[PDB]
């Protein structure tokens, strides 16, 4: 991302592709390393009635 | 006959129910007790069992088992062991105070019932297991038993018939479970009042391991009147398979709470409005009725309008007749608090023997204590329903059934009131 536009143009010409649109080095677009806490759902057997295990 | 109730005073078995006459031997013989008892004893066990079977008498303890069929389980030759009648006088059911009145006011009627029933079943003696809280009633019955021994009516050569028969009184010590017949047998034997598993039924292995019939005070005390008046007289009252008269204990929210003898298939509305002075605030103030003491499920006002107070019509009203103890609850009643107090009774009165009652009755009391406050969520209602269904039929005796049934009646007739209780808890506490 820090490449100058001359090197960027030479690089896009040599590859034949627009390389800045799809960079293989990751930057600020990726997820944060600290996330909010999850609240995971429970399955269908988490019920207080009609939940006999033999069924 | 299609309509029932309005029982005449000449057809009352329990005259002197109210203590207005002499309960002693002169007053009892002046009212018809101990009359031609020798002629009843000399006609044999088969005649007495035939009179009790013809009378249609069912078990007045609360289950309603046929009394003559039950007592004929003892009609068999001896195998070396003595035979025993045991009279269940524990009467721990909330709402129920009728056997107290029989013991306290008609004691010689109970003693003559012990003699006639023990002759019918070939019993050696009678053990009247009385409640220990009924101390004055027990001493009252002991004075009447002393009068019956001193008159030669019981004991060696009872009533001049050549049949020897003792009558013992054993006092309880404060356990509602000791009215269940096998737990009562274990309590007589000097142990914890824990019910035995059936089989053996007490006619095979009962008190001291002997053949035994445990029978209620009321179903014992009506038996000399059945033998004198005839079984066809006693079967002329009430519906078919619902024969006779019955003591009713109308308590709770009525104007005049009382014990009254009444014909069997009397309407509940007629009984309350005739003998109890009606519901406080009128019949329109009625919320619910527990028809037969605490173990029967409640029925709301819409069921109470036309229901009959015998066994079969209350089974069709998905409750029980039980002890015929009518607990009336008006519109000002916190009905969840009353049913939860009843479940609190059933966990304080639970002998702890088997797992579903010992654990689940306490767990139902905790759930009901949260349902009173509303500190719950509606998915716990059906959960509680299933908990009751995991106690019902899975226990040793029917105290688990008698604790599951009020929960089931409360849920079945008052689920929306539980739900609005919980949602107002949720909106004023969150
Ligand atoms: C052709 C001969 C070399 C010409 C110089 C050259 O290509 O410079 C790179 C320079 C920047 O290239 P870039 O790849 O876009 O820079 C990305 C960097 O991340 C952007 O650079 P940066 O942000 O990382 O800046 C820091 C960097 C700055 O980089 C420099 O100073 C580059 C070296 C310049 C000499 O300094 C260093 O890292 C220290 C480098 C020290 C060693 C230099 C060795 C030089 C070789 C001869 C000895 O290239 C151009 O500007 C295009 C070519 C110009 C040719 C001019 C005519 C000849
Ligand atoms: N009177 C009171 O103070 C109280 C009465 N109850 C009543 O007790 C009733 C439940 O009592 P239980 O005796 O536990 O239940 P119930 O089903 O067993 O039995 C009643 C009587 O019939 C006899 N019996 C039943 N089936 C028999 C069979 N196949 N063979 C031989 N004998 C048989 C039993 O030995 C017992 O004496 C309830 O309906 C309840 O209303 C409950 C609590 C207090
Ligand atoms: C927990 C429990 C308590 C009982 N308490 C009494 C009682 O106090 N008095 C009574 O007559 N029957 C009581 N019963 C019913 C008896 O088990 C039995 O059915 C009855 O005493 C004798 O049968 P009967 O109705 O033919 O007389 C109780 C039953 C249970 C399950
Ligand atoms: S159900 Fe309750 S009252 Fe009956 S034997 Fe079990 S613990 Fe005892």
């Amino acid at each position: 991302a820090s490449a100058t536009r001359l090197i960027q143009g030479l690089r896009n010409w040599a590859s034949g592709r627009d390389l800045q649109a799809k960079l293989q080095l990751r930057y600020q677009e990726i997820s944060k390393r600290t996330q909010p806490p999850p609240k995971l759902p429970v399955g269908p057997s988490h019920r207080l009635s009609n939940n006999y295990y033999c069924a | 006959k299609t309509s029932f109730g309005s029982l005449k005073d000449e057809d009352r078995i329990f005259t002197n129910l109210y203590g207005r006459h002499d309960w002693r031997l002169k007053g009892a013989q002046s009212r018809g007790d101990w009359y031609k008892t020798k002629e009843i004893l000399l006609k044999g066990p088969d005649w007495i069992l035939g009179e009790v079977k013809t009378s249609g008498l069912r078990g007045r303890g609360g289950a309603g088992f046929p009394t003559g069929l039950k007592w004929s389980f003892m009609n068999k030759p001896s195998d070396g062991r003595p035979k025993y009648l045991v009279v269940n006088a524990d009467e721990g059911e909330p709402g129920t105070c009728k056997d107290r009145e029989i013991i306290r006011h008609d004691p010689h009627k109970l003693v003559e019932g012990c003699l006639v029933g023990g002759r019918a079943m070939g019993a050696r003696a009678a053990y009247i297991y009385i409640r220990g809280e009924f101390y004055n009633e027990a001493s009252n019955l002991q004075v009447a038993i002393r009068e019956a021994y001193e008159a030669g009516l019981i004991g060696k050569n009872a009533c001049g018939s050549g049949y020897d028969f003792d009558v013992f009184v054993v006092r309880g010590a404060g356990a509602y479970i000791c009215g269940e017949e096998t737990a009562l047998i274990e309590s007589i034997e000097g142990k914890q009042g824990k019910p035995r598993l059936k089989p053996p039924f007490p006619a095979d292995v009962g008190v001291f391991g002997c053949p035994t019939t445990v029978a209620n005070v009321e179903t014992v005390a009506v038996s000399p009147t059945i033998c004198r008046r005839g079984g066809a007289w006693f079967a002329s009252f009430g519906r078919e398979r619902n024969s006779g008269t019955k003591l009713f204990n109308i308590s709770g929210h009525v104007n005049n709470p009382c014990t009254v003898e009444e014909e069997m298939s009397v309407p509940l509305k007629e009984l309350i409005e005739k003998h109890a002075g009606g519901v406080t605030g009128g019949w329109d103030n009625l919320l619910a009725v527990i028809p037969g003491g605490s173990s029967t499920p409640l029925i709301p006002k819409s069921v109470c309008e036309t229901v009959l107070m015998d066994f079969d019509a209350l089974i069709q009203a998905q409750t029980g007749l039980g002890t015929a103890a009518v607990i009336v609850m008006d519109r000002s009643t916190d009905i969840v608090k009353a049913i939860a107090r009843l479940i609190e009774f059933y966990k304080h009165e639970s002998c702890g023997q088997c797992t579903p009652c010992r654990e689940g009755v306490d767990w139902m009391n905790k759930v009901m204590a949260r349902f009173v406050r509303g500190d719950a969520r509606p998915a716990e209602i059906d959960s509680l329903w299933e908990i009751s269904k995991q106690i019902e039929g899975h226990t040793i005796c029917a105290l688990g059934d008698g604790a599951a049934w009020p929960v089931q009646g409360l849920i079945r007739h008052f689920r929306p009131e539980l739900e609005e209780r919980m949602q107002r808890f949720a909106q004023q506490h969150q």
